[PDB]
């Protein structure tokens, strides 16, 4: 719905 | 809301030669800046977005990111290493502080 | 490190990219490279189809209730996300596979290459008439699943992402400014010149520009004003030439040259925003969703090749007009280039 | 670059007071000017915030109406006029500098003025 | 039965066609037959061609008023009337044996086929400035004679035939209207849940439009009011893929949710002319020459490829919005079609 | 005789026209001859590159702080003056080869032809909103120094010169105009004519018109009014044929025609250009700079019935219209060429 | 689908009698309603007529300025506003239903209401 | 200026199952449509279109047009066909009815 | 001059 | 084709004369009408000029403001309002006609009228 | 600014058949826009030579006229017994126009 | 500088 951030690690 | 950006401890105390590390955790997700101050002077900058190391600043200073939690580390202490941190955002208006942590002898 | 994930209404398409902003450094574009992820269950046997297009928009499907929403397409691109289509590209990137061995086999990459001849990310400034959005170009990545191309083009199973070309500094400055022109009085050998010239080409944006100009009037008319501006041009090349020229910063001064003497002077004159809110068609940056962004970089290009982008070319130019009594009007013009350092 | 703080002293509650923030060194439309008070026993705060560039001015929510800073950008200066002083006022006060585009923290710091607030 | 006589001003040239609206029915257009009567002493070396022509056009260019009328051709066809050309394709149907037999030998059959993919006939409601005429796309039949197509028309030797291009309600039902969103907030399981839907795909020109919302307020937020609307989608491709949108009814109801409360009402809305008089773009059914049409019935096609077309379609659907206090609202689109029932 | 020079500002680059105006004798148009001037020394190895073209133009280079200025091609054609082509043309003109004889050896002859099809010089009028020039067809010859035709050099170093393509009076008389158009009542045998005719298919520029009206009104309807207009067609095809009509003279009589009566009159009409200052959109000849012109020629177009003329076209027309009691109204329309005699 | 008309009696000349045509059954923007007149021996009348589409009133010229037809789409119901009562407008009054697209005679017919003026 | 519409005769009479045929003759061009009123009832449509008959009503009843004249036809007389007949036109406004013929027994 | 109808046979 | 202009004789100074230039043969719009006056003795001097086609009227420094001139479309003739009369205002004048597109001189002169000023 | 046309020599005299010419300077450049018009004594001007070398329609042929450069000339082949008049020298090429002070040719 | 004209010879 939006647009947000991720780790990856 | 304003974001409530607490940094932990309040004090600290190591001889010379140590290895010490303060955490800073943000109410919400945040553009990360750590700052030092000696007593009696104005602070300057040493950390940037939160891993990024300022121009001038020795290598012993470190930042690190995880989620929310935000951590300031110092590998090697210096004998002038010891003053007050503090922690702060600049992602949403107003920027806020840490509570500040004081590094001692 | 940290990467954008942004799914569909419906929940199950999701989309991840690694940047929005990808540099453009005159030889190569960075690649916009990702990875898709969706269910298989979801799919049944339908296919997951990824689209690159930079079009000519003027307003958004933002259910804003007015028309004239215009949309001219530049170029468009589409990769075939599931099922797998042939290897090349061989191998995937380091943040295509590491973004998939922390999804796991569910998700599958997308490649995509920006062609040379494609513009920057210019918007134009909305005027009051105008809502919700205004003129300008910009780039966006859409993955939705259909059977075709056109089979299941609802909104609600698909998602759309906005993405930005952008250009920094080149690190070789150019050459110094100048210009010189002399007025000549074509009844005697009486004669009006002037020079101006820049202390460097290439300012950053908020740099102040020093411009000099000496004038020697040997002539029995006298110059009342000395008129010292910065000008944007914009070219709005799509399939008639059409420019735009908008003065972004003035600088005046009622210095009277004497007849028969000389003049020597140092203007300084900065373009901001902050004077040019009013002006309406001026081009700024390219804008994510609805931020704030500074006035436009000039669009630089390589040396030679010229290949008639068809999108919105902005450049930049200082203008040094000496008003004289009773005719004989003389002006000079010299253009600089605005950009952004390049990031460390 | 430096910058340097002036008009210090003591008000009594309910009065005014304006410092000014002599930059030198950078362009005012290239970086942003920033007011950071340090309360004694306590750490910092930030407090108000101009941007010459896109003329916007912010303000702390403790401070809304209260508290005004402008810049004169023939001179690179920045002044912030304070009305109403009250008790919780009292710190000292720096003035920051971050760059306009793309701040990345609060890098020049001048060299602090005191302001005291007190019925004497 | 009866048939169409129109004739040439000068009265020598005379074209009779069997009916003036052409129906297509998702797979074949209804084929466009007729005969011309000629004087065959008027004629000698020259030759009799009907063109049939669609074409976007604001404002006649053949009419008395003065200022600007745009024209732009969509398709475009030719037939030599006389002498005759090989009978196939085509050979004469019922209709032209019949008007051949009425009027004996002076008269020649011309045919026409339409393309699937050509638009409808469409007119767009003139606003106050458009004096005259607006814009729209129309179908024209044009007898004239000459020695070659390209000779240029004495304009009292041609007659001109307005014909339309229209589509009926499919017989057979669509799915029902549904659609639902859940707006939630990041606090805790405070989700605002509304489900919108109607009760049928195809609703008649004038007939009713009953939408059932039910809302599930969970969070501390209340809603202020509640509105339901319809639009129309208009769009306009004729250079590039533009957009007029613009609500065609309206309803609003000052409905409060009351927090951690169930909400459910039904709402009934009719589309119609009476109040959308002003509304300049609005899209209108095919006019002969002035007389009073309906709003614009949905241009519908049937799957396939969804070829380029390069006229104006006209889409509709149901807008409901809520309007939730202190900051955010939510909103919900379902479309529908609007067509007139197929005639007896 | 004499021939028209001009050179680049820097005073380097300089070439030589004989005329200025090229006359279109509808079989073929008169080619541009000239020769370019330059030092073989400040070229170090760069070439002479001189281009005609002839373009729509909404406002020239003319350092306008007003945005717009549109630019859309209609013909571009280039020649390579330095170093010399292959040798056709092979034999240069007599003012080339006497102007090579007086320069020397640094100048360069060039040769231009016009295609048959180009439209002639055409400017529209500008409105009060629009400032300095407004929409027009014009030509123009440049002439710059670069290695390459696509180089983007220093543009300073380059000289332009406008030039027109015009037209005169055909030398013979057209067919006399003259229309009739008989108003018949269905009620009755009653019918109401009227005739209109010139007395010559050509009009010079400020010569008046005589009409010649002859009314037969046998019918109980009573003629209120009779006008008579002139009237200036547009043919503005670019990307669809858009026209603009506008009318440039009138005459009111209050002249009542009786039931069951005749009448018989004769009107003089001269269109000129005092009167229609204000009219926006009004068609002019072209113009070098700035210079007053008058309205714009009619624009003859080849016998051979060509098309795709992708400019402006200007015509003229008379009307004349008989205003009818209870509505009803008879026009008629007589077409006519104005033009100017051919020099001597 | 049925109609129903209301308001009958006898009104003195110059007076004014407001009649009501209640409809159910059919929308009153996808039909048309229309008002016909029969006198006593004397054949049909076309009076007054209104489109709720389109947003227009028609009357009989013997019928304008003194009759006003209006109607009520809440309820889907019609309004004949008669003034100026005279000897000549006794009749029975019918009100009548058309498609509102594409007229095709007046299918649907009222009862009927006995107006009398004296 | 109004369309005027006649039709003959005023009245007629058949015993049963006879032909009975109506003419109507519009004095311009005109679209019309047939109504059948019973003694002291409202008039039901019969015809529209002077040709398309109505939904419901019996086959024996018949319309043509010739020009600007119009023709009701009846092919028998049932025991309860006896009414008056109306022709109307609805091409121009006003529309305009017929003057009746009262078919009796 | 207008469209009118004609009786087909 | 003639040129006939009347109106002469004396005039005190600082009064006012005003001269008619009847036009026969040639349209008022396609042609432009001057006028110049030639001082006894003195050459030529143009005074005047007037086209009707741009509605345009041009006049000489030495009779800017204090001389009008202008002209009716309808009996083809041009007039020439002189006030404030003074003693070097004394000439002959010829009203002349140039063509309109384009002007090659002064083609067609009038048959010279004599104005007097004097106390 | 105003142009002057120097127009020489004031008067001349030659007796019939003889060969004159009259010259006429312009004080700055006038594009060949010159005309020369012959007035007889006691009449109105008749216009002889149009755009300085284009002569007149019924003007007789041994009038003639050039330029050279800001220098324009009028010539006659023969003196006919009846070419006695003062001529004049005008420009047209900006407003006002202005004439020569004229050149009485005598007998 | 703009237009202007020459002799030719």
């Amino acid at each position: 719905e939006n647009t947000v951030s991720t780790s990856l690690g | 809301s304003d974001i409530q950006m607490t940094q932990s401890p309040s004090s600290l105390s190591a001889s010379v030669g140590d290895r010490v590390t303060i955490t800073c955790r943000a109410s919400q997700s945040v553009a990360v800046a750590w700052y030092q101050q000696k007593p009696g002077k104005a602070p300057k900058l040493l950390i940037y977005s939160a891993s990024s190391l300022y121009s001038g600043v020795p290598s012993r200073f470190s930042g690190s990111r995880s989620g929310t939690d935000f951590t300031l580390t110092i590998s090697s202490l210096q004998p002038e290493d010891f003053a007050t941190y503090y922690c702060q955002q600049y992602k949403y208006v107003p920027v806020t502080f840490g509570q500040g942590t004081k590094v001692e002898i | 490190t940290r990467v954008f994930k942004k799914s569909s209404p419906n929940g199950k398409l999701t989309v991840y990219l690694g940047k929005r902003d990808f540099v453009d450094h005159l030889d190569k574009v960075d690649p916009v490279d990702g990875v898709v992820l969706v269910d298989p269950d979801y799919l049944k046997d339908r296919k997951v189809f990824v689209t690159l297009t930079v079009a000519f928009r003027y307003g958004r499907e933002d259910c804003d209730v007015l028309g004239l929403s215009f949309r001219k397409d530049l170029f468009i691109a589409n990769y075939q996300a599931f099922p797998p289509t042939p290897n090349p590209p061989r191998p995937p990137t380091r943040l295509q596979e590491r973004l998939l061995r922390k999804l796991g086999q569910h998700a599958h990459p997308f490649f995509f290459t920006i062609p040379q001849n494609l513009p920057s990310s210019v918007t134009l400034q909305p005027g009051p008439e105008d809502t919700g959005k205004a003129l300008g170009v910009d780039f966006e990545i859409r993955a939705f699943v259909a059977k075709s191309l056109e089979e299941k083009s609802h909104k609600r199973n698909s998602v759309r992402l906005v993405i930005r070309k952008v250009q920094f500094a080149p690190e070789k400055p150019g050459p110094q400014p100048s210009a010189e022109t002399t007025r000549h009085f074509l009844m005697s050998d009486r004669s009006l010149h002037l020079e101006a010239s820049l202390d460097k080409e290439l300012y950053y944006h908020g740099e102040p520009l020093n411009v000099n100009v000496h004038v020697t009037n040997n002539s029995t008319k006298t110059v009342k004003k000395i008129k010292v501006s910065v000008r944007q041009y914009a070219d709005i090349v799509l399939f008639s030439t059409a420019q735009y020229k908008v003065p972004v910063a003035q600088v005046e001064q009622d210095d009277q040259v004497s007849p028969s003497s000389t003049f020597s002077k140092v203007y300084t004159i900065t373009p901001f925003l902050a004077n040019n809110r009013e002006k309406r068609g001026l081009a700024l940056d390219g804008k994510l969703k609805h931020e704030d962004t500074n006035l436009a970089s000039s669009t630089i290009v390589k040396e030679g090749a010229n290949k008639e982008v068809l999108g919105i070319l902005v450049s930049y130019r200082v203008k040094v007009k000496l008003v004289v009594s009773r005719g004989g009007d003389v002006s000079v013009e010299l253009p600089f280039v605005l950009m952004h350092p390049k990031p460390h | 670059v430096q910058l340097v703080e002036s008009g210090g002293g003591l008000v009594q509650p309910g009065g005014s007071l304006r410092l000014s923030c002599a930059a030198s060194g950078f362009n005012v439309y290239s970086s942003s000017i920033h007011w950071v008070r340090q309360a004694p026993g306590k750490g910092l705060e930030w407090v108000a915030s101009i941007s010459s560039y896109y003329g916007y001015t912010y303000y702390a929510d403790s401070v809304k109406g209260r508290f005004t800073i402008s810049a004169d950008t023939s001179k690179n200066t920045a002044y912030l006029q304070m009305n109403s002083l009250r008790a919780e006022d009292t710190a000292v006060y720096y003035c920051a500098r971050s760059r306009q585009f793309w701040y990345s923290g609060l890098d020049y710091w001048g060299q602090g003025t005191l302001v005291t607030v007190s019925s004497a």
